[PDB]
């Protein structure tokens, strides 16, 4: 289990896609959700959560509620499980 | 990585922060997915009628009450995350962690072993001696009068710079070290 | 109207279920931006000699120091003869002794006792 | 120097200067009760476990739960992780006393029934040859035993 | 040897139980937006797994084919 | 070396050894089952029985 | 809690006054519930360190050997015939009823039998039954020599021993020949 | 435990105590009655090291197991007969002692019934 | 969300972070320091089976057996067994017999 | 006995006309060698004791006593060479001086067979003490310790003085065989209470004794880790000593006498063993589990009984050797961190692994794992109170208990947990340390196999 | 070469074997396997470590302590006689309390023997062993630590008193 940041970003699009409130054509790494998206503050709980049962690991809610982005996701799950490429 | 925190929490913050465990405490009790989404989906309706309630004073009381259903219906044995605290994994290899420190005191012997390493390590030394001073600076100039009123670091301004303060969050020990 | 948490000194309140955490004032916040600029000065100052290259040692906490000298040596100084300390030394420093010299004084009494009127087994006890 | 503790502060001016020199807020610092129990000035902090703190905060010293420079509870090494946890339960504290207690109670007093009624089976008591084992039980073979004697039915 | 994840859209609530639940919810006016993520779960190998009692009869069938093997050979042979 | 490659979202490889043994411990227990129970069956040893008459043990009736 | 119970069990069984079936059930006892450890620790092992039964689920054909050795194990705790629980359990059980006893002692322990049989039943069903709840990167493998040979010796041993041990032991207690049927 | 059901539940007095029996003497009743006979002598239990509570009166079907078990290891299969041997005997005294707990209820009711006959 | 200095310096220690743990990455050469047992091809098979058996079952029962002699000797009551059961068999020492009766009812 | 004692004065003009740079090595060499001729002295006859001349002899309690203090002597001079190696020459001769006179004092009071000879070499000891914690001492509060220490041990002392001149007066001589083979009883007269007294009290406080133990706390934090082992190891037993020497002279009195004595131990012990619960320092807790252990061969020698005696000296020398390695091992980590505060160094397993193993060996001693001599004379203590008492079981489980929970617990916060951050002075441990390390425990664990060594006279 | 008489053992009565069946019995191949592999090694080594301590045989003596008059008979602070008879004491002592020691290895080992037949088969050592610890606890028991001639022989006078007055 590597888990690269490739595998890593591969995955959080995954359960961003299969979203149904997210729209998959327009869904990239930049889409804000709070802007680009039209998702609110619950779904901002709801993707964090989907996020964490996938990848099986927590984010405290303080920087949960701060991500705000799919890169953000990608890049802060990285850091947590020490993936430097 | 944590960020610092705020003085409070905002209400919104709140509410947040109790969807986020009322949501996790139904997955505990509701085991199986299906009805785990049937009643989430119930769950982000019950959010979403007061959504927009304009009255503070209202919200307030309907937050605090549903606290107090939360406290009530908690379950005993919530689910906790492996690695996550109270997880049965928690903490489980912190003795593996050492300290980057520890290194230096190897004996050169040891150090003869993996030469190319602690090549690497001294370059890493050079920068941050090199890099203190002008941290130190950057904390002073943008540190307010009184004093810093928030755990927040400023970034680098310039190039050439590093972050202030960034050693230890650099260099801490992998997460599973072995 | 689900049953109250009644909080005990081994249970404390949860935040959520503080009574004060939904009547917020502005001194409050006020209070609580102070506290965090109490931590967040001493956070830097920790976090500076924490990352300084030079320092080599302990980052000494007067904190620390404060509680050693606080359980140790501040005790007797700022003691005062009480009705409440004299009350409380006397029973729980002498009262003890008397109560275990009461219990064992009155099984040695009674053992020598039977030992005395050959009413007690000592068959096979050649060890003591 | 002024940094240890000392004696219960009086005037207001002594209760700032150990509210400074504990690194708290005026209003926030309370003395112990001046009882002549020895606490002094030093700070009557609440009494929570470290269990309590937040996990996620970055502390100063994370095993602890602690800061650098903050006041330290009289009785941290009792209140540490490991040791006396203070955290809310699910349910109160005296409802999950009343129903401990009450079970231990109620099984003790239903094995003093079970004693009162022991259940058994409908036979007879056990037979053995020769005066129930008289000899082989250990009695005095010299001294005749007293004659047991068991009838077929 | 990379992994290669699995088309997106080859998981779909129909055939599942969460087709369920959402009939349920469209019922009552709500729409769950997850089912999609959920489905794998339901689906393919995973999506049949026997009952508790099929569980403990397994190898119930050659068990008693090889009880009623040995039990001839043991009434023949006398 | 790769003998069993994770699998994202779909069941994982099963080589066919595990198959095999699992069943054939599965069967061989329920094969000792059936063959201890056709030899030996612990359901009784002699129905417990009832001594109805009274002159067998005792009779007087005055 | 399974271990801890069956520890009451033999317990009961010193109560009774019928040691040496407390050291037989201390025997099977080994075999049994080393093995549905060990079938907990692969469970465990293959779900990236999770025990949560609830994060657990569609296990029965994702790992076959070890829901074999699971189930064998909980029949044999349960006390189902002719496996290793049915030489010492059963026997405890009806030597139970068969004496002199303090009543709700005697309720207690077919209550607990009972009990026995629900949890081995939780743990069949949370974990191995149902649809799989587990993260999705899924990288259950039990094909480890060590791990299924490990697995083996103790099925064996619970399937066989207990027939063996019985066999081969001297009487050591007056059986209860007759008792009623139920 | 019905037996229990009518000690506890009914009257005391008709049931058997179990500690207590048997009260009534065993020449009551049964005119003759043959002393129970010990195949097995002392001596030849005490050389087999039987234990005290299995040296009962179907002691000499349990020596001739424990003499079948010795002589036929390793096969410890072969003394099924002799096994069934000892444990029929073993049924006959459990229901040797059942009898007796009959015996002692209907003597009881005996002795209620001639209390009643004085009233 | 983010503030843009927060952004800034969580990018810039990223970045240095991923570079100290690909510093942190072992180097193709990993110089051990260079024969006291000249064995090369010790036959795996089982060579180290045999010797295994030898040295830790063999020697150690040949010690306790030579220490079985020397203290069952030395002093009395060392070992002391349980005395053989005796059944109506023959005795080896004295060639004793006895049969038990068998006055006892054939049928069952 | 002057094979012993002759040489131990030499050790003295060695040290002082030595090299600078010898010093130490000179004084362990021939300290060793000197603990080698003291092995001599275990070959006691059962029956009688080994009377070498009319003013010394030797017995089973004398012999593991002196052997402790030969071993000791090296082991001192090898934690001390750290901290005092900026010390310059003659200090450091003086200092090494100090412990040679003491060995020699203590030597010739295990050995004196005159009880005013044993009362002023006993005395004595408390001047090179003395110097030790109030000299070279690195806290403020080591004048306090000091004058704790000599007035308690004096105000206990002087009245043994009286008695002991009295005792000569009235029996014609203090020589103790002829007071063993005489030995009249005592009588229930308030004149022979306090004769019983002032016998008595002077040991009651060597070894510390609830109410009498405020001096042992101060001045083991206070003082220098030699100065400490020898506090722990050999200046507390000389109390046992006196004491099981002492109580021939009073037989019947000793019963009525014992129960103030008995009970104050009996619960001292489990109130020291709660206290080293809630310490806040290292060497505090140490010193507290020391009080603990003497209380229970206080407890010992009041019985007196035989099985009594045997476990009083087997946990007179486990004991010692045990405080002495526990405070060696704190001393180790006050070095590298300069502070004695449990919470401050954490996690040191991780970074010192084979200190944490020695800790652990310490610790499994300290809360008596069998066959270990801690448990033995525990056991055998324990044993003898039961019969006194059935009602001493529960006091004495209840003290193992403690003392299980908090030798775990000082084990548990020092040695394990994450590793404090800031400290960055920890250094892989010097050979030295572990060398003292493993000479304290070697012996502990060898001296299981041969236990009759330290069973004392009545084995 | 301990004396049966000192240390008695009942005669071994070994049943002979008598199989009944055809199946090899694994103990008998096991028990020979050991004996060639195991014993015989064992036994030679024996034989050459007798060799050499049968060619260099040395004796060591028992020693022999003359008895000396008893404290009884010796005056008051006469410390030379009091010395003698008071290691005499301490000697009888031991050798009192070995004497307890065999008997009770007697009966430990008749504990162990005899098997489920303790009880019964065991009542003899058990007497001894009864009568044996009546006879030290009398004489020995209750001294204390700083037991002496003198002490045991108050103890005695005390007993003698009593008997005397039990007399009347």
């Amino acid at each position: 289990p590597p888990l690269t940041l490739e595998a890593i970003k591969d995955r959080v699009l995954y359960v961003l896609k299969l979203y149904d409130k997210i729209d998959p054509e327009k869904l990239s790494v930049n889409s804000h959700f709070m802007k680009d998206l039209g998702l609110d503050s619950l779904d901002q709980v709801e993707i964090i959560m989907a996020m964490e049962d996938e990848f099986g690991f927590e984010i405290p809610d303080i920087d949960a509620e701060k991500l705000m982005c799919p890169q953000e996701i990608v890049d802060y799950i990285a850091d947590k499980k020490d993936v430097y490429e | 990585a944590f960020s610092a925190p705020a003085a409070y929490l905002t209400h919104q913050q709140k509410v947040l922060r109790l969807y986020k465990r009322a949501l996790r405490h139904l997955e505990s009790w509701c085991v199986h997915r299906d009805k785990y989404r049937y009643f989430a989906c119930l769950m982000r309706a019950r959010f979403d009628e007061h959504k927009n309630e304009k009255d503070m004073v209202k919200a307030t009381q309907l937050l605090r009450q549903a606290e107090e259903e939360f406290w009530y219906g908690q379950h005993p044995q919530p689910y906790i995350f492996p690695e996550s605290p109270g997880g049965t994994s928690y903490e489980r290899y912190e003795c593996y962690k050492v300290p980057e420190w520890c290194l230096d005191d190897w004996h050169p012997s040891e150090k003869a072993m993996y030469p190319d390493y602690f090549a690497k390590r001294e370059q890493w030394k050079r920068l941050r001696r090199e890099s203190w001073e002008r941290e130190v600076k950057q904390l002073q100039e943008e540190t307010p009068p009184g004093g810093p009123r928030t755990e927040a670091l400023p970034p680098a301004r310039k190039e050439g710079d590093l972050p202030p303060l960034w050693w230890h969050i650099v260099t801490r020990p992998r997460e599973r070290p072995m | 109207s689900f049953p109250k948490y009644k909080p005990s000194r081994l249970a404390t309140l949860p935040a959520t279920l503080d009574p004060a955490e939904y009547d917020i004032s502005p001194e409050t916040r006020k209070a609580q931006a102070e506290r965090l600029a109490i931590r967040s000065r001493l956070k830097r100052e920790y976090l500076l000699q924490y990352n300084d290259p030079n320092r080599l040692g302990v980052i000494e906490d007067p904190a620390l120091i404060r509680w050693t000298y606080a359980r140790s040596a501040n005790i007797y100084p700022n003691f005062r003869p009480t009705p409440k300390t004299s009350l409380l030394g006397a029973l729980f420093g002498i009262g003890p002794l008397f109560f275990w010299y009461y219990v064992f004084k009155t099984d040695r009494d009674k053992k020598e006792k039977l030992i005395q009127e050959g009413k007690l087994d000592q068959t096979f006890n050649i060890s003591y | 120097k002024d940094m240890f503790p000392g004696p219960y502060p009086k005037t207001p001016e002594e209760r700032a200067a150990a509210a400074k020199k504990y690194n708290m807020r005026v209003e926030d610092y309370e003395p112990y009760p001046d009882d002549g129990m020895g606490y002094g000035d030093y700070p009557k902090l609440p009494d929570r476990s470290q269990q309590e703190r937040d996990p996620w905060y970055d502390w100063d010293h994370p095993d602890l739960r602690l800061n650098w420079g903050e006041p330290i509870h009289w009785d941290l090494d009792m209140y540490i992780r490991n040791r006396v946890d203070t955290s809310p339960t699910p349910v109160s504290w005296n409802t999950m006393c009343k129903h401990l207690f009450g079970f231990v109670a109620f099984m003790l007093f239903m094995f003093w029934v079970g004693e009162i009624y022991p259940s058994y089976q409908p036979v007879g008591p056990k037979q053995y040859p020769y005066n129930d084992l008289y000899l082989e039980r250990g009695g005095d073979p010299t001294k005749e035993p007293e004659p047991v004697v068991h009838y077929e039915i | 040897s990379k992994m290669e994840l699995p088309d997106y859209k080859q998981w779909k609530i129909e055939g599942t139980p969460l087709e369920t639940v959402q009939e349920k919810l469209a019922a009552r006016g709500l729409r769950d937006p997850w089912g999609r993520n959920e489905a794998w779960r339901y689906s393919g190998g995973f999506a049949n797994n026997v009952s508790f009692v099929g569980a403990l009869l397994k190898g119930f069938k050659w068990g008693f084919a090889a009880f009623v093997v040995a039990v001839g050979a043991e009434y023949y042979l006398e | 070396g790769v003998h069993i490659e994770p699998r994202y979202r779909q069941f994982p490889q099963l080589t066919r050894s595990q198959l095999i043994q699992a069943e054939f411990f599965s069967a061989t227990m329920w094969f000792w089952i059936l063959w201890r129970f056709w030899h030996d069956s612990d359901a009784v040893l002699g129905h417990f029985p009832y001594p109805d008459p009274s002159q067998w043990t005792d009779e007087e009736l005055g | 809690f399974s271990t801890s119970s069956q520890l009451g069990l033999m317990m009961v069984t010193i109560g009774i006054n019928q040691p040496h079936l407390a050291f037989l059930h201390i025997c099977m006892h080994a075999f049994f519930k080393a093995m549905l450890f060990m079938c907990s620790g692969s469970i465990i092992h293959s779900l990236n360190d999770e025990q949560d039964i609830r994060k657990m689920g569609g296990l029965y054909k994702a790992m076959p050997f070890t829901t074999t050795a699971l189930i064998i194990g909980s029949l044999a705790l349960t006390g189902m015939p002719y496996l290793t629980g049915f030489y010492s359990k059963d026997l405890i059980i009806e030597a139970v009823n068969m004496s002199y006893t303090n009543a709700w002692a005697l309720l207690m322990t077919l209550i607990a039998t009972s009990l026995t049989a629900a949890y081995s039943t939780r743990i069949i069903f949370f974990a191995f039954l149902g649809k799989p709840r587990f993260p999705p990167l899924v990288l259950i493998n039990e094909n480890n020599p060590l791990l299924i040979n490990s697995i083996k010796r103790l099925l064996i041993g619970s399937i066989f021993a207990g027939f063996i041990i019985s066999n081969n032991i001297p009487p050591m207690t007056v059986p209860n020949t007759t008792m009623p049927l139920y | 435990g019905a037996h229990l059901a009518r000690r506890y539940l009914g009257d005391a007095s008709k049931e058997p105590d179990p500690l207590r029996m048997p009260t009534f003497p065993p020449d009551y009743g049964f005119p003759e009655r043959k002393e129970r006979e010990m195949v097995a002598t002392q001596q030849e239990m005490n050389d087999a090291q039987l234990m005290l509570q299995q040296r009962d009166y179907c002691a000499h079907y349990l020596i001739q197991l424990l003499k079948c078990k010795r002589d036929s290891f390793p096969n410890f299969l072969a003394c099924k007969h002799e096994q069934h041997d000892w444990d029929y005997c073993e049924h006959l005294d459990y229901v040797k002692r059942m009898k007796e707990f009959e015996r002692e209820r209907r003597l009881l009711q005996r002795k209620k019934r001639r209390e009643q006959r004085e009233a | 969300g983010y503030t843009p200095d927060e952004k800034l310096r969580l990018q810039q220690l990223r970045e240095l972070r991923r570079r100290w743990l690909k510093d942190q990455e072992l180097s193709p050469r990993e110089p051990v320091l260079p024969l006291q047992d000249g064995a090369p091809w010790v036959i795996y098979k089982t060579y180290r089976h045999s010797i295994f058996a030898v040295t830790h079952v063999l020697i150690p029962v040949w010690i306790i057996h030579y220490y079985l002699k020397y203290h069952v000797t030395a002093k009395p009551y060392t070992v002391v067994e349980r005395k053989p059961r005796i059944f109506p068999g023959d005795t080896i020492l004295e060639t004793g017999e006895v049969i038990p009766l068998m006055k006892e009812f054939p049928d069952q | 006995m002057l094979k012993i004692i002759i040489p131990t004065t030499m050790l003295l003009p060695m040290t002082w006309m030595s090299k600078h740079n010898m010093i130490w090595i000179n004084a362990t060499v021939h300290s060793l060698l000197i603990s080698l001729i003291s092995l001599s002295l275990l070959n006691q006859l059962g029956e009688n004791s080994l009377n070498f001349s009319l003013t010394f002899f030797s017995d089973s309690l004398s012999a593991p006593l002196l052997v402790l203090t030969t071993w000791l002597l090296p082991l001192m001079l090898m934690a001390s060479q750290s901290h005092l190696s900026k010390e310059t020459t003659t200090r450091k001769k003086l200092y090494i001086t100090m412990l040679i006179l003491l060995q020699l004092f203590l030597i010739m009071t295990f050995t004196a067979t005159e009880l005013i000879l044993f009362y002023i070499l006993f005395e004595a000891t408390l001047v090179p003490t003395l110097i030790i914690i109030t000299r070279w001492g690195n806290q403020t509060e080591r004048l306090n310790a000091g004058l704790y220490f000599l007035f308690y041990t004096l105000a206990g002392s002087l009245p043994l003085l009286v008695a002991l001149v009295y005792i000569q007066n009235t029996t014609g001589s203090l020589n103790f065989l002829i007071i063993h083979y005489w030995s009249h009883p005592l009588s229930n007269s308030w004149s022979n209470i306090f004769m019983w007294l002032a016998c008595i009290m002077a040991f009651m406080v060597k070894m510390p004794l609830y109410g009498l133990h405020l001096w042992l706390p101060k001045a083991h934090v206070e003082a220098p880790i030699a100065g400490s082992m020898v506090l722990a190891a050999v200046l507390l037993k000389l109390g046992g000593y006196g004491m099981m020497r002492i109580t021939t002279i009073l037989n019947p009195l000793t019963n009525y006498m014992a129960y103030p004595f008995l009970m104050l131990s009996m619960w001292g012990m489990i109130m020291t063993s709660s206290i080293c619960l809630r310490q806040t320092d290292l060497k505090s807790l140490i010193a507290y589990s020391s009080v603990s252990h003497m209380a229970l061969v206080i407890v010992a020698i009041m019985i007196q009984t035989p099985w009594s005696f045997m476990g009083a000296t087997a946990l007179m020398i486990a004991h010692g050797l045990t405080s002495s390695m526990l405070f060696c091992l704190a001393n180790t980590n006050y070095e590298r961190v300069h502070s004695r505060t449990m919470i401050l160094a954490r996690g040191l397993q991780t970074l010192l692994p084979l200190m944490a193993t020695w800790w652990l060996m310490a610790s499994l001693t300290n809360l008596a794992l069998p066959p270990s001599i801690n448990l033995i004379g525990e056991l055998f203590i324990i044993t003898a109170s039961f019969s006194w008492s059935n009602i001493t079981i529960i006091l004495m489980g209840m003290n193992m208990m403690i003392t299980a929970l908090y030798s775990l617990y000082m084990l548990i916060t020092t040695q394990r947990g994450k590793y404090t951050h800031h400290i960055n002075n920890i250094k892989a441990s010097f050979t030295r340390e572990n060398a003292l390390m493993a000479l304290h425990i070697l012996p502990l664990l060898l001296l299981t196999l041969n236990p009759k060594m330290i069973l004392g006279p009545l084995y | 070469s301990w004396d049966k008489d000192v240390y008695p053992e009942p005669p071994r009565r070994t049943p002979a074997p008598a199989p009944q069946t055809s199946l090899p019995n694994p103990v008998t191949y096991l028990t020979k396997i050991f004996d060639l592999l195991v014993d015989r090694p064992v036994t030679l080594a024996r034989e050459f470590i007798e060799q050499q301590h049968a060619k260099n045989r040395y004796y060591y003596y028992h020693r022999e302590f003359r008895r000396v008059p008893d404290i009884t008979e010796c005056e008051e602070k006469d410390i030379l006689c009091m010395f003698e008879a008071e290691m005499q004491w301490r000697r009888d002592y031991k050798v009192d309390q070995e004497i307890v020691n065999i008997i009770q290895e007697r009966l430990k080992a008749c504990q162990q023997r005899e098997g489920e037949s303790y009880r019964q088969n065991c009542a003899k050592e058990l007497e001894q062993f009864t009568q044996v610890s009546k006879a030290f606890q009398d004489r020995y028991s209750d001294l204390g630590a700083h037991y002496s001639a003198r002490k045991c022989l108050a103890k005695q006078k005390q007993r003698m008193l009593a008997e005397r007055k039990a007399a009347k």
